[PDB]
C-alpha cells in the first residue's frame, strides 16, 4: 500500500461506524490508483442457414 | 490525509494499532531533517555523522 | 477444528479464513519441512550442559 | 402530510382502511380527470389524497355519495 | 380464471386417456441433421403442436389458403401459439406395474393385511401368491414357493386361484369388497379393544370408510397408463456453443419407452418364462425411475457418474420448486450497491446514486417523455436516453420526488428487515443511509450489499407511506422501547456537552437567555463545562392539555443551557440536568412520544445528531499510549503472586496436598486476582485527574475520554477497560483443561509466546461457534413461522371468562421483572379490585396502560387476573380483547393485523448471541407461609414435615420480596406470623442427609427386622452403639428381601403408635441407606431423627420441540394411601390407593432412584414422586393447561433474561396456543371413538350437539401437546404442510384421503398470488366470503 499522515478524531458524523475519510490530496497524487485489464472476445460460426 | 473513528480501539483490544502509529511519526521524523539538509545543501561529512 | 499443542511450530494458528471452512484450511510455519516418510518437522537448537 | 400521516389516523381510527380510502380517491384522479379539493403545492397524485383526509373532506362513507349522486344522474341522461 | 378451492383424488386410467393428445410410440427426439422433430416422438407435432404459427413442416400448405386443416402430409396443427406448455401425453404399457409411492413410503400393506417385505416377495417374481381358495384347503394371501406352487398344480390344477406378478395385486385388489371388510372390522374392534389391537386396527378403519366417502377405487393404486410431462418443461435447446443440452427427464423416458418396446416385441414370439419375468423387472425399475431414482435401491445414473434428477426431486427439499421458485423468487426493478453513511440527511431521506437510478426507473422516464411530447415515439426515447439531454435529468427529478423506495438487507432478522424511504439524488456510485438506523438492521458499515425495490402499483405507493415509512415505526415490536437510540458516536460528544468541572474560566457568571448563553461559548470566553445560573423557560400541560409558562434560574452549567433549544417545549428540565449517558438519553426519547405526540420526536431525534456530531468535532477525542496508564499496585501484587505460587510448588512436592484440591487453590488465588488488580486500575483512572481551582488541590471526573467512553458503554465496559490495563483474566483450552497459569502481564508490556498460543483457543473455539449457531437459528426461525401461521385477529372481543392470574418472577433474588411491566399492554381478565376492599377500578375489561399503572403503583397490589390468549375461544383465530396492546404501534391492535409471524419473528432474532443448608434473608420482614404441616420439636422450634412448604419474605404490606424453597426434614429456629431480624439465617439444617424425622413419640423396638433374615448388623466401630442397620434391596440376603423391614414406633404398652390425629399406623417401610443410630427401646419424641439418607440454544431447541427428557419426575395419578408392588421382576411397582374410587392401578417404577413418598405416607394428587426434570406432556395429562404454560413461559424467558434480552411474554404465549391445534377424543356419540381431531372443531360441535339439539349426543375430549415437527403437518390445509418438510408423506396420506382445501392459511394464499387475508387484505376478504353465501 502507501504511507499517509493519519489523525484521530470524530468528524461531522463521517466516521460514525468504522467509515474512513480521505482528502483530495490522496487522489491528486494518485497514490491509490490501480489499473485493470479485462478481456473481450467474439466467435464466428457457421449455422444451418 | 486520513481521518477515522477513534472508538474502535478498546473493544477490539487492538492496542497494536496505536502502537504502530507512533513509529511512523518517527519514521519521517528522521527523514525530514535529511530533506532539511539536502535542499539546504550543507555538506557530506555533516550528513555522514547524522 | 481445535488447535492441538502439537500444532506448535508446524502449523500456524492464525492464518485461516473465517467462513465455513474455518477449521480446515491451515498453512505451515516458516521453517517447517517434509520428512522422507511424510511427517512434519521443525528445527530446534540442542542444549548441551547449558 | 408529507412525512407523517399520524394525525389522519385519528380521522378514521383504522390503519388499513386508511390505505383503501386513498386508494379509491387517488384512482379517480388518475384516469377520470377529477379535480382535487386541497391545492397542490407541486405534488404527485398519491400524496394529495392524504391532505384531504387530514382536512376530512374525503371519508369512506362520503366517497360513495359523490358516485351515487353521479350514478343517479348518469342513467338519467340516457333514459 | 378465478377458482375457489383445490382438490386431490386418484387418477383413473380413463381420466389419463382424457387429458392426453397422442400415444407416444417411438423414442426419437430430433432428426439428427435438420433440427426438426420426428413423428410420434417426445416432441411430435401431431400430438403437442407447433413451434412457429401458420407454418407447416413439409411446406405443403401456405399463404393461409389452408386455415382449418391439419397438414396431412406432416400432421402438424395450425392454430395459435403458447400451447407448448399445456398439453400432456400418455403411453400404453404392456403389463401393468406398480407405483413407487405406495410401496416403500406402504398404504397397500396397511390395506391388504400383509407386511411390505412379503408383498415385495411378489414384485420380484421370486414367490407365488394365492388370490382365492376355490377348494378350501388354501386361502387368500398364501405365500407359495415355486416348487410348492407346482405341488398345488399336482393337487387340483384348476379349483384355486394363484398367480405370480404385478397382475396379481391388480387381481387381489379387485377381489375384496370394502364393505364386508370394514363392517367386519367394527364387529371385531368392539370385542377386543386392547391397546395394540386398538390403534392399529382403527388406522385401517381411518382409511377404509375414507375410500367409500372419497368414491375412488383402490385398483387405481396401480398404474396401467402413464402420463407424460409436457415438452416445454423438459427442454432440449441448442446452446451458445452450438451443442445441445437436455434435462435429465428426457432420457429417462427413453428408458421407459425403449423397455416398453422390448416387451411388446417379445410376447408375440413367446419366449420362455425366465426371460419374460425378467422383462417385468425392468419396467418396475423404470417406472420407479420416472417417479424416483434414489429410493428403491442403487440409483440409475447418467454419464457424469452422478444421480439423475427424478420427478420426486422436483418437489423435494430446498432444491425443489417450492423454496427456490415459488415462495422466494427473483424480481425485476432491482439493484444493489455497497452501503455508506451520509449524515447530512434528515431521518426519512436516504441516498440513491445517479447511474444506478437511470435504469431503475426506465418505464417512468419513457411515459413522462411521451406525455410532454418531447419524445415523438417510444423508440425515439430510447434513442434519446443516450443523448442525455438536461431535461432527462429534470424529468427524472420530476418523477423521483415523493416516490418511495424499499431498502433491504439479507438475511432478514425480524420485522425491521425492510423499511421505506424517500430518495435524494447524489452523484456517486453508492447508497447513503441515515446513521441511526444501522442498529435496526444489525448492519455495520464494512461492505454489505443492501438492495433496493421499487413499488409499481398505486396502492403500494400508498402502502410505503402508510405503514413502512421510517417515522411510522420507531417502536420495535420486541419491546416497547425505541430502536432509534443514539448508537455509538452520538453518545460520545453529547456526553461531552454535559459535564461538570471547575476548570472553565468565567464560572459562576449569570446568563439571561439560552440564546446568548451560546454566545459566551462561541466567541470563546469560557468552556462549555462551567457552572453559571441561567434563566430557563419551560412549559407543561398541567391544565387540560394546555400550556402554561414558568420562568426561573437553576444552578447548572452553560453547556446544558445550549441543549435546551432542542427539546420541543413539552417536558421539564430534570431530564438534562445530569451526567447524561446512554442510560439517560434513551429514556429521554421514551418520554417525548409518551407525552408530546409523534411529530416532535422525529424532529427531536433529527436535532440530536446535528448537535451531536458538531460539538464532538469541536471537542475532539483521541487515544494515546500514555493515555491508557499502567498502574503501580499491580506488579508488586504480582510479586506477592510470585510469593505464594512458589510456596505451594514446594508443598506439592512434599506429598501433603492432593492434585485436584491444589487445582482449586490456584484458581482461588489467581482468578480472584482479576479482582485484586481491579482496584488498582479503577483507582488510577477515576481520580488521578487533579485540576486545582481556588484552593490547594481538588478532585473531579476524568479527562482521558477512556473512562468517558467506558461509562457510556457504547464500546467498552467495566471489564473491557481492565484488559487494556492488566492481564485479560483467564484462558481455557477447549478440549477441557483450564490452565493454572493464565496471563499475568499486559497489552502494553507484551505477551509471551506460549501465552499468545493458548489465547488462540479463546478465539478459534468461539469463532467457529458463531457460524454454527447462525445456521441452527435460521433453521429454528423457519420452524417457528410454520406452526404459528394461522393467527389473525378475527374478532374484537370474544367475551370468555377468567384465565391466568399474574405473579412476579422475583423469587430467589432481588426484584427482576415488576408486575406492572408484564401486565402493561394487557387487559383485566375480570373486575379486579384494590386492597381497599370492594374498590373495583374496571368494568371487567380496560386497557392497562401507564396512566393506570400509577394507580397500581401507589397501592400494594401483587396479584391480578390477566385475560391471556389461552382462554380465547373464537373460531379460527384470537380476538383483540385477548391480545390487547400491539406493542409495535402503541394501542389496541386493529382488526386484521398478523400475529403469529410477529411472535415467531421476535423469538428468532436474538438467538445469534444466545449461546454466549443455611438460608439467609436480606432484610427483615413478616413471615407468612401457607399450606404447611409442621410440629414443635423437642428443641421447640419449627420443623418442616411437608414437602409443599417454601419460605416467603414479606414487606410491611403484603408484597413479596424474597422467597426460598425448603425440602422435607428441615429444622428452623423461628416462627410464622411473627417478626424477624435483618442479616439473619433463619433456616439451619443438614441438607446432605435426607433425614427420616419423626412426628411420632414413643419407644422404638427391634421388631419386623431380623439380623441374618432381613438385614445384617454392622456395628459402629468406635463407640460400640448402633442399630439394626437397614441395608439395600439386593445388597441384603434374598431369604428376607420379601419382608419390608418395618421399625415399629411403640408406646408404654408397646402397641402401634399412630399418626397424630389419625388411626393409620406409623411404621417406616424403609429401603436401604437407612442407618439408624439409636438402639432398641430408645424413646423418640416429636422430631427425633431416626436414620439418615445421605447424598444454551439446545434448551430453547427442545422446549418447543416438546422432546421428552431421560428421567421424568413423574407425578401422582390420584390422592390417598400409596404402597409398593412386586419383588422387582426387572423393576418395582406402585400399588397406590385412591380415597374412594378405583384403587386397582400399579405400574413399572425404577425403584433405584430415591423416592419421595414411602409405603405408608399420605399424599395429595399431583405431587412429585421420583426425581429429575419433568416432561411437559405429563404436566398436561395431570395438571390443566394454565400450570403448563406458566411453567414454559417461566422457563424459556429465563434463558434470555440471563443474557439480558427483554422479550414481552405475549409473543411466547401465542406459540403454545398454536402448539395445541389437535386433540384426542375420550368418549363418542357423534364422532370417532378415540382418534385425533382438531380441538377448534370440538367446541363447534359440542356447541351444536351438546347445545339445544340434544341433552348430550356429542362427546368429551382430552387435550394433546405436540412438537413443532408435526404440529404443522397435521393441519386442515395441506400445501402449507407440503411446503417445508417430509414432502412425500404429506401428499400420499392426503392423496388417498380425497382431501380438499378451503384456502384458510395465508401461505397457500401466497402461492396462488391473491391478496393475503391479513394486513390490508382483511378489509377485502370479508367481501368475497359473503358473496359466497348467496353464491
Ligand atoms: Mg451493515
Ligand atoms: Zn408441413
Ligand atoms: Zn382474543
Amino acid at each position: 500500500g502507501q504511507n499517509m499522515r493519519v489523525a484521530f478524531m470524530p468528524w461531522n458524523g463521517y466516521n460514525f461506524e468504522d467509515s474512513i475519510l480521505v482528502s483530495e490530496r490522496v487522489v491528486q497524487e494518485d497514490r491509490f490508483t490501480t489499473i485493470h485489464i479485462q478481456e473481450l472476445a467474439c466467435v464466428s460460426r457457421d449455422t444451418k442457414l | 490525509d486520513i481521518v477515522l473513528n477513534p472508538l474502535g480501539v478498546p473493544s477490539r483490544m487492538n492496542i497494536g494499532q496505536i502502537l504502530e502509529t507512533h513509529l511512523g511519526m518517527a519514521a519521517k521524523g528522521i527523514g525530514d531533517k535529511i530533506n532539511a539538509m539536502l535542499k539546504q545543501q550543507q555538506e557530506v561529512a555533516k550528513l555522514r555523522e547524522f | 477444528r481445535d488447535v492441538h499443542p502439537t500444532h506448535y511450530g508446524r502449523v500456524c494458528p492464525i492464518e485461516t479464513p473465517e467462513g465455513p471452512n474455518i477449521g480446515l484450511i491451515n498453512s505451515l510455519s516458516v521453517y517447517a519441512q517434509t520428512n522422507e516418510y511424510g511427517f512434519l518437522e521443525t528445527p530446534y537448537r540442542k542444549v548441551t550442559d547449558g | 402530510a408529507r412525512v407523517t400521516v399520524q394525525d389522519a389516523v385519528e380521522k378514521i381510527g383504522n390503519r388499513f382502511d386508511l390505505v383503501l380510502v386513498a386508494a379509491r380517491r387517488a384512482r379517480q384522479m388518475q384516469v377520470g380527470g377529477k379535480d382535487p379539493l386541497v391545492p397542490e403545492e407541486n405534488d404527485k397524485t398519491t400524496v394529495i389524497a392524504l391532505r384531504e383526509i387530514e382536512e376530512g373532506l374525503i371519508n369512506n362513507q362520503i366517497l360513495d355519495v359523490r358516485e351515487r349522486q353521479e350514478q343517479q344522474e348518469q342513467e338519467a341522461a340516457e333514459l | 380464471e378465478e377458482f375457489d378451492a383445490i382438490k386431490i383424488a386418484l387418477a383413473s386410467p380413463d381420466m389419463i386417456r382424457s387429458w392426453s393428445f397422442g400415444e407416444v410410440k417411438k423414442p426419437e427426439t430430433i432428426n439428427y441433421r435438420t433440427f426438426k422433430p420426428e413423428r410420434d416422438g417426445l416432441f411430435c407435432a401431431r400430438i403437442f403442436g407447433p413451434v412457429k404459427d401458420y407454418e407447416c413442416l413439409c411446406g405443403k400448405y401456405k399463404r393461409l389458403k389452408h386455415r382449418g386443416v391439419i397438414c396431412e402430409k406432416c400432421g402438424v396443427e395450425v392454430t395459435q401459439t403458447k400451447v407448448r406448455r399445456e398439453r400432456m401425453g400418455h403411453i400404453e404399457l404392456a403389463s401393468p406395474t406398480a407405483h413407487i409411492w405406495f410401496l416403500k413410503s406402504s398404504r397397500i400393506g396397511l390395506l391388504l393385511d400383509m407386511p411390505l417385505r412379503d408383498i415385495e416377495r411378489v414384485l420380484y417374481f421370486e414367490s407365488y401368491v394365492v388370490i382365492e381358495g376355490g377348494m378350501t384347503n388354501l386361502e387368500r394371501q398364501q405365500i407359495l414357493t415355486e416348487e410348492q406352487y407346482l405341488d398345488a398344480l399336482e393337487e387340483f390344477g384348476d379349483e384355486f386361484d394363484a398367480k405370480m406378478g404385478a397382475e396379481a395385486i391388480q387381481a387381489l385388489l379387485k377381489s375384496m369388497d370394502l364393505e364386508q371388510e370394514c363392517e367386519q372390522l367394527r364387529e371385531e374392534l368392539n370385542e377386543t379393544n386392547s391397546e395394540t389391537k386398538r390403534k392399529k386396527l382403527t388406522k385401517r378403519i381411518k382409511l377404509l370408510e375414507a375410500f367409500v366417502q372419497s368414491g375412488n377405487k383402490p385398483e387405481w393404486m396401480i398404474l396401467t397408463v402413464l402420463p407424460v410431462l409436457p415438452p416445454d418443461l423438459r427442454p432440449l435447446v441448442p446452446l451458445d456453443g452450438g451443442r445441445f443440452a437436455t434435462s435429465d427427464l428426457n432420457d429417462l423416458y427413453r428408458r421407459v419407452i425403449n423397455r416398453n418396446n422390448r416387451l411388446k416385441r417379445l410376447l408375440d414370439l413367446a419366449a420362455p418364462d425366465i426371460i419374460v419375468r425378467n422383462e417385468k423387472r425392468m419396467l418396475q425399475e423404470a417406472v420407479d425411475a420416472l417417479l424416483d431414482n434414489g429410493r428403491r435401491g442403487r440409483a440409475i445414473t447418467g454419464s457424469n457418474k452422478r444421480p439423475l434428477k427424478s420427478l420426486a426431486d422436483m418437489i423435494k427439499g430446498k432444491q425443489g420448486r417450492f423454496r427456490q421458485n415459488l415462495l422466494g423468487k427473483r424480481v425485476d426493478y432491482s439493484g444493489r450497491s455497497v452501503i455508506t453513511v451520509g449524515p447530512y440527511l434528515r431521518l426519512h431521506q436516504c441516498g440513491l446514486p445517479k447511474k444506478m437510478a437511470l435504469e431503475l426507473f426506465k418505464p417512468f422516464i419513457y411515459g413522462k417523455l411521451e406525455l410532454r411530447g418531447l419524445a415523438t415515439t417510444i423508440k425515439a426515447a430510447k434513442k434519446m436516453v443516450e443523448r442525455e439531454e438536461a431535461v432527462v435529468w429534470d424529468i427524472l427529478d420530476e418523477v423521483i420526488r415523493e416516490h418511495p423506495v424499499l431498502l433491504n438487507r439479507a438475511p432478514t432478522l425480524h420485522r425491521l428487515g425492510i423499511q421505506a424511504f424517500e430518495p435524494v439524488l447524489i452523484e456517486g456510485k453508492a447508497i447513503q443511509l441515515h446513521p441511526l438506523v444501522c442498529a435496526a438492521y444489525n448492519a455495520d458499515f464494512d461492505g454489505d450489499q443492501m438492495a433496493v425495490h421499487v413499488p409499481l402499483t398505486l396502492e403500494a405507493q400508498l402502502e410505503a407511506r402508510a405503514l413502512m415509512m421510517s417515522t411510522n415505526n420507531i417502536l420495535s415490536p420486541a419491546n416497547g422501547e425505541p430502536i432509534i437510540v443514539p448508537s455509538q458516536d452520538v453518545v460520545l460528544g453529547l456526553y461531552y456537552m454535559t459535564r461538570d468541572c471547575v476548570n472553565a474560566k468565567g464560572e459562576g457568571m449569570v446568563l439571561t437567555g439560552p440564546k446568548e448563553a451560546e454566545r459566551l461559548y462561541r466567541s470563546g470566553l469560557a468552556s462549555l463545562h462551567a457552572r453559571v445560573k441561567v434563566r430557563i423557560t419551560e412549559y407543561e400541560k398541567d391544565a387540560n392539555g394546555e400550556l402554561v409558562a414558568k420562568t426561573s434560574l437553576k444552578d447548572t452549567t452553560v453547556g446544558r443551557a445550549i441543549l435546551w433549544m432542542i427539546v420541543p417545549k413539552g417536558l421539564p428540565y430534570s431530564i438534562v440536568n445530569q451526567a447524561l449517558g446512554k442510560k439517560a438519553i434513551s429514556k429521554m426519547l421514551n418520554t417525548c412520544y409518551r407525552i408530546l405526540g409523534l411529530k416532535p420526536t422525529v424532529i427531536f431525534a433529527d436535532q440530536i445528531m446535528y448537535t451531536g456530531f458538531a460539538y464532538a468535532a469541536r471537542s475532539g477525542a483521541s487515544v494515546g499510549i500514555d493515555d491508557m496508564v499502567i498502574p503501580e499496585k499491580k506488579h508488586e501484587i504480582i510479586s506477592e503472586a510470585e510469593a505464594e505460587v512458589a510456596e505451594i510448588q514446594e508443598q506439592f512436592q512434599s506429598g501433603l496436598v492432593t492434585a485436584g484440591e491444589r487445582y482449586n487453590k490456584v484458581i482461588d488465588i489467581w482468578a480472584a486476582a482479576n479482582d485484586r488488580v481491579s482496584k488498582a486500575m479503577m483507582d488510577n483512572l477515576q481520580t488521578e485527574t487533579v485540576i486545582n481551582r481556588d484552593g490547594q488541590e481538588e478532585k473531579q471526573v476524568s479527562f482521558n475520554s477512556i473512562y468517558m467512553m467506558a461509562d457510556s458503554g457504547a464500546r467498552g465496559s467495566a471489564a473491557q477497560i481492565r484488559q487494556l490495563a492488566g492481564m485479560r483474566g483467564l484462558m481455557a483450552k477447549p478440549d477441557g483443561s483450564i490452565i493454572e497459569t493464565p496471563i499475568t502481564a499486559n497489552f502494553r508490556e507484551g505477551l509471551n509466546v506460549l501465552q499468545y498460543f493458548i489465547s488462540t483457543h479463546g478465539a478459534r473455539k468461539g469463532l467457529a461457534d458463531t457460524a454454527l449457531k447462525t445456521a441452527n437459528s435460521g433453521y429454528l426461525t423457519r420452524r417457528l413461522v410454520d406452526v404459528a401461521q394461522d393467527l389473525v385477529v378475527t374478532e374484537d372481543d370474544c367475551g370468555t371468562h377468567e384465565g391466568i392470574m399474574m405473579t412476579p418472577v422475583i423469587e430467589g433474588g432481588d426484584v427482576k421483572e415488576p408486575l406492572r411491566d408484564r401486565v402493561l399492554g394487557r387487559v383485566t381478565a375480570e373486575d379486579v379490585l384494590k386492597p381497599g376492599t370492594a374498590d373495583i377500578l374496571v368494568p371487567r375489561n380496560t386497557l392497562l396502560h401507564e396512566q393506570w399503572c400509577d394507580l397500581l403503583e401507589e397501592n400494594s397490589v401483587d396479584a391480578v387476573k390477566v385475560r391471556s390468549v389461552v382462554s380465547c375461544d373464537t373460531d379460527f383465530g384470537v380476538c383483540a380483547h385477548c391480545y390487547g396492546r400491539d406493542l409495535a404501534r402503541g394501542h389496541i391492535i386493529n382488526k386484521g393485523e398478523a400475529i403469529g409471524v410477529i411472535a415467531a419473528q421476535s423469538i428468532g432474532e436474538p438467538g445469534t448471541q444466545l449461546t454466549m443448608s443455611s438460608i439467609q434473608v436480606k432484610n427483615k420482614g413478616s413471615i407468612k407461609l401457607s399450606n404447611v404441616k409442621s410440629v414443635v420439636n423437642s428443641s421447640g422450634k419449627l420443623v418442616i414435615t411437608s414437602r409443599n412448604t417454601e419460605l416467603k419474605l414479606i414487606d410491611e404490606f403484603g408484597r413479596t420480596k424474597e422467597s426460598y424453597k425448603v425440602p422435607y426434614g428441615a429444622v428452623l429456629a423461628k416462627g410464622d406470623g411473627e417478626q424477624v431480624a435483618g442479616g439473619e439465617t433463619v433456616a439451619n439444617w443438614d441438607p446432605h442427609t435426607m433425614p427420616v424425622i419423626t412426628e411420632v413419640s414413643g419407644f422404638v423396638r427391634f421388631t419386623d427386622m431380623i439380623d441374618g433374615q432381613t438385614i445384617t448388623r454392622q456395628t459402629d466401630e468406635l463407640t460400640g452403639l448402633s442399630s439394626l442397620v437397614v441395608l439395600d434391596s439386593a445388597e441384603r440376603t434374598a431369604g428376607g428381601k420379601d419382608l419390608r423391614p418395618a421399625l415399629k414406633i411403640v408406646d408404654a404398652q408397646g402397641n402401634d403408635v399412630l399418626i397424630p390425629g389419625t388411626d393409620m399406623p406409623a411404621q417406616y417401610f424403609l429401603p436401604g441407606k437407612a442407618i439408624v443410630q439409636l438402639e432398641d427401646g430408645v424413646q423418640i419424641s416429636s422430631g427425633d431423627t431416626l436414620a439418615r439418607i445421605p447424598q444454551g440454544l439446545p434448551r430453547v431447541a427442545d422446549l418447543f420441540e416438546a422432546r421428552r427428557p431421560k428421567e421424568p419426575a413423574i407425578l401422582a395419578e390420584i390422592s390417598g394411601i400409596v404402597s409398593f408392588g412386586k419383588e422387582t421382576k426387572g423393576k418395582r411397582r406402585l400399588v397406590i390407593t385412591p380415597v374412594d374410587g378405583s384403587d386397582p392401578y400399579e405400574e413399572m417404577i425404577p425403584k433405584w432412584r430415591q423416592l419421595n413418598v414411602f409405603e405408608g405416607e399420605r399424599v395429595e394428587r399431583g405431587d412429585v414422586i421420583s426425581d429429575g426434570p419433568e416432561a411437559p406432556h405429563d404436566i398436561l395429562r395431570l395438571r390443566g393447561v394454565h400450570a403448563v404454560t406458566r411453567y414454559i413461559v417461566n422457563e424459556v424467558q429465563d434463558v434470555y433474561r440471563l443474557q439480558g434480552v427483554k422479550i414481552n411474554d405475549k409473543h411466547i404465549e401465542v406459540i403454545v396456543r398454536q402448539m395445541l391445534r389437535k386433540a384426542t377424543i375420550v368418549n363418542a356419540g357423534s364422532s370417532d371413538f378415540l382418534e385425533g381431531e382438531q380441538v377448534e372443531y370440538s367446541r363447534v360441535k359440542i356447541a351444536n350437539r351438546e347445545l339445544e339439539a340434544n341433552g348430550k349426543v356429542g362427546a368429551t375430549y382430552s387435550r394433546d401437546l405436540l412438537g413443532i415437527t408435526k404440529a404443522s403437518l397435521a393441519t386442515e390445509s395441506f400445501i402449507s404442510a407440503a411446503s417445508f418438510q417430509e414432502t412425500t408423506r404429506v401428499l400420499t396420506e392426503a392423496a388417498v384421503a380425497g382431501k380438499r382445501d378451503e384456502l384458510r392459511g395465508l401461505k397457500e394464499n401466497v402461492i396462488v398470488g391473491r391478496l393475503i387475508p391479513a394486513g390490508t387484505g382483511y378489509a377485502y376478504h370479508q367481501d368475497r366470503m359473503r358473496r359466497r353465501a348467496a353464491g
